[PDB]
């Protein structure tokens, strides 16, 4: 496989270091990609705030700094066809959809939309990335194409991208993942009507600070 | 050489316009203007192309009268740093404070010019903050008043021209194509989404 | 007490003047910088990234399907599939890319470009296509034999699945990239005979930009 | 030493004259002047002596009122580079653009003075272009307005004095003897051709 | 013979190079010079846009750069008398003849007058070179005198004179040739009443670029 | 007789400007200092 | 803060003065020159 190293920097240290039970392959549930699907996004440092030792050591602490090793498999048969675009986005701010210019009458995304959790969330307008920004140039980020006739896997080693070397892992999602079916799914009748997408992440080089019992 | 960031940003554009009345029963006199670089769409589109930025600023105040003729009158500009309280009236005590730097200049003098350094508690300014406390990066205030004793009966109109300097940028991101709706929010319109490429007749031509 | 004389240019405020201003806070040291990954230095680093062109910008199209060229098996042996221009600073397919948005802030540009295709289709479907560059001057070619006498690359689907054509030397007609059905789009039984081709495009190391100017995408 | 090109051209002559009204219903206020060096016959005859030229320019704006008395009023000069759109009104947005450089100066100040470099896409300016596209060499624009808020009721009269600098010339050609008829065309008169030497009595004298 | 090297520079290179079939002596048809003749001029890079391999490789290309080796013979008997002035003029712009100062009412030369072709064109007012410029100082250009009692030949090696090192050979005539009978033709009765003028040109150091099939 | 041009910022009174002023008494020397115990240099010595 | 005195000749615009002007486009580099044949340097080359 070919690894796209995000911004040419390896996740390095700078606080406790677990180094044993948090450097394991956390595997999220598979997403069923279909014909009329739109896309999916995941806010990362609050995907793993409910899963095991990393969630325990990220909720009971106050300072946090880590990188990530992503892995996105999408295993389909040799008769299906389509394409995915998997891309990480630093500081992925979800915009609100409306046409109101007043402060407390304009819409705003809820807590479940901004922080989806360990189950992700789907887009509403994937052409504008739900942020008023066209996705055609979204290749400016670190990204890979999951083309269902060349490969079925993608991997992104993403370092720590933040202005302050330590930040809260609960009230600030560092960066997001976005998978988008640019080319739709096509298949003849009699095949499997839905393709699973599996995501496994590894918290490389985790550092925690200021734990409140 | 004219494609670097230091030439892409360093140019004395126009950021703000401040009015002033100095009248009778509405004896305001002062005119505070909270300073943000996201005033006009052009600079906001050029500054939201990047995720992190770091820069100094040169501020030039060009003050005219209503019609345009300028008579010799003393003016006080006052920079209220982030955290310091704003002035409430024309002759409150927040005008005689020593912490708040002031510039005394007449109308017939050349326009005023000051410089403000990097004043954020973080390492760089960020416009996109995914989380909960808009962030807490701020630049300050620029309250302006007519220094006098007997109330001035004129209405001025100041222009605030900003030039960025020593600009550094990080984490580039795509350029916003959708129109704007709010100031501190990237809210677009769900309906009536404008395409990023004008339509043509067919796909087998060169229109 | 040195004698001095004031020349023309006194007491003026030139906008683009490189002159120092008096600092407001003297001695105030700001926050020291840290190593934030992803520093940019020039905009030529942003023009050298591939970006999906919007080649299907015609009407009766939804949001996303404007980024795809449709290829089918109903079209005949020799026929035209898709054609577009080259000029990035022009109203057309190059308005959705990143180099087409950056080359709008500047009023003059030069250098070579690169347009790379990518075929999203089944694994069992093969076929050949002729991508063809026609330099400025004459209009769009009419037949496949006229196109294959210009600049042409025969790109098949069996082994290669992503061809790349380098366009030389373009500046402020401007060139025409055509894309022709070479042989067919064969497909085995129980397989959809309709696929898509994504077009992407970027600049090269020779791309140089001059004369700053405010854009016109905003109002 | 005073016979070289650098002394044959470098001298601050007068290129243009721009009017301004700033009135009522004809609230133009602005005054655009497309800048070409072929205004007055003298400089055109001195510049069409050569085929290719290359030079920088110093521009001096001397602004007076109608009668001549000058009161302190702010003025904005704005250089529109080749390709940028011209301003359409007094308070259009093409006045607050950052790309178009501006000079803010009062009437009581000394005359304004700027410098414009070589701004042609070719390697040198050419006045005689035998072919089909007048050529596409241009210098820019110089739109000027009264910076105010309440309409100024005066009519100014600016003078634009140009001085060439760092002049280089190529491919000399003879000096035009026939009178002029158009600006961008060397059209002479078929009839009434003036001889280049005044007539005398006979050929065997010394008149 | 004596060769007048134009501006003291040899035509040099800087794109394809034919070097075989275009470096040949293209010979134009002879002009019949008579008593009441006025003169002739030729716009060069569109004289040879219809003649053979150079015309083919100059019409089907987009960029062009070459010099020229001119040769002007004028063979008359030893009883004829007269003089010609042959001179090259860089950027020879033909002016219009009229007395109108309005833009779309003032006259302008047509396409056949500005670009004469392989058959040349005659002057209307040779005293002002049809450009409002007196010919008495037209000796400022590279030039020779064809005096019918000393020699009968002239030759001008002219380099590439242009502000851009490449330019279209169809929409821009680089430089022109002008032959003018300063001293008229005189002959006793019984002699040949017209003298032929022959011009042969050689495109030294041709370079072509960007060919559109 | 050197040529000079005045830029923006002329004839203004900046509060926090580090600029020298003309002395009122020239040549007047003040009283020499003695070693008074208890000199402070920074406020961080008072916070400790 | 150097002391200075203004002499006669202040605030005048001399036509034939050799004085530099503030550039409009800083950092803008123009098109590089090429070797165009036929360069003139003095008018005495035209009188000969």
């Amino acid at each position: 496989a070919n690894i796209v190293l995000a911004y040419g920097e390896w996740p390095e240290y700078c606080p406790t270091r677990p180094d044993v039970s948090v450097n394991r392959f956390y595997t999220l549930d598979s997403k069923m990609w279909q014909e009329n699907s739109t896309g999916w996004y995941w806010k990362f440092p609050d995907v793993l705030n409910k899963t095991g030792v990393f969630g325990q050591n990220a909720q009971f602490h106050y300072l946090y700094r880590s990188g990530f090793c992503l892995h996105v498999q999408c295993n389909a048969s040799k008769f299906h066809q389509g394409a995915l675009l998997v891309a990480v986005i630093p500081e992925f701010v979800i915009a609100g959809r409306g046409s109101n210019t007043k402060p407390n009458e304009a819409p705003h995304p809820g807590f479940t939309t901004t922080f989806p959790g360990t189950t992700g969330a789907t887009f509403h307008d994937p052409y504008v990335l739900d942020s008023g920004v066209p996705l055609s140039q979204a290749l400016i980020y670190p990204h890979q194409w999951i083309n269902l006739r060349t490969n079925n896997c993608a991997t992104v080693i993403v370092p720590y991208i933040n202005a302050v070397p330590f930040d809260s892992a609960i009230n600030h999602s560092n960066f997001g993942l976005i998978v988008i079916p640019v080319s739709p799914l096509k298949y003849s009748s009699g095949a499997t009507t839905a393709i699973p997408i599996t995501i496994t992440i590894a918290p490389l080089n985790s550092e925690f600070g200021g734990l409140r019992q | 050489l004219e494609t670097t960031i230091n030439h892409f940003f360093s140019r004395s554009g126009l950021v703000g316009v401040v009015n002033l009345t100095d009248g009778g029963t509405d004896t305001t006199g002062y005119a505070t203007w909270d300073i943000d670089i996201m005033g006009f769409v052009q600079l906001r589109r050029k500054c939201e192309m990047f995720t992190y930025m770091r820069f100094n600023a040169e501020f030039t105040f060009v003050t005219t009268t209503k019609n345009g003729e300028a008579r010799p009158y003393m003016l006080q500009y006052m920079y209220v740093p982030p955290g310091a309280p704003k002035p409430t009236g024309r002759d409150a005590f927040q005008w005689q404070t020593a912490t708040n730097p002031s510039v005394f200049v007449k109308l017939t003098d050349p326009p005023a010019q000051v410089s403000v350094p990097f004043m954020s508690p973080a390492s760089a300014y960020q416009w996109f903050y995914d989380g909960y406390p808009c962030p807490n990066n701020m630049m300050g205030t620029f309250a302006v008043r007519v220094v006098s004793r007997e109330a001035s009966q004129l209405k001025l109109q100041t222009r605030v021209y900003m030039k960025l300097k020593h600009v550094r940028a990080w984490v580039p991101r795509p350029i916003r194509s959708q129109p704007y709706l709010l100031k501190n929010f990237p809210n677009y319109d769900s309906s009536k989404i404008t395409n990023s490429a004008r339509d043509r007749s067919s796909i087998k031509q060169a229109n | 007490g040195i004698p001095a004389e004031l020349r023309p240019g006194t007491n003026q405020f030139l906008t683009t003047d490189d002159d120092t201003a008096a600092p407001i806070l003297p001695g105030f040291t700001p926050t020291p910088t840290i190593h934030i990954p992803g520093e940019v230095h020039s905009l030529l680093e942003l023009c050298r990234v591939e970006t999906i062109l919007e080649v299907n910008n015609t009407t009766e199209a939804t949001g996303l399907t404007r980024l795809l060229i449709p290829v089918s098996s109903q079209n005949k042996a020799d026929e035209l599939c898709a054609a577009f221009m080259v000029d990035p600073g022009r109203i057309g397919p190059w308005q959705s890319t990143l180099v087409g948005q950056i080359c709008r802030y500047y009023t003059q540009w030069s250098g070579s470009l690169k347009v790379t295709f990518m075929f999203t289709g089944s694994f069992m479907a093969t076929g050949k296509m002729l991508v063809a560059y026609s330099p400025p001057g004459s209009a769009q070619p009419a037949n496949r034999e006229t196109a294959m006498l210009g600049t042409h690359v025969i790109w098949d689907f069996g082994l290669q699945s992503s061809v790349s054509l380098v366009i030389p030397w373009i500046s402020n007609t401007a060139g025409v990239v055509t894309l022709w059905y070479q042989t067919n789009y064969v497909v085995p039984p129980e397989t959809p005979g309709e696929a898509y081709i994504i077009a992407m495009g970027a600049a090269q190391d020779n791309f140089t930009l001059k004369i700053c100017k405010d854009t016109d995408e905003v109002t």
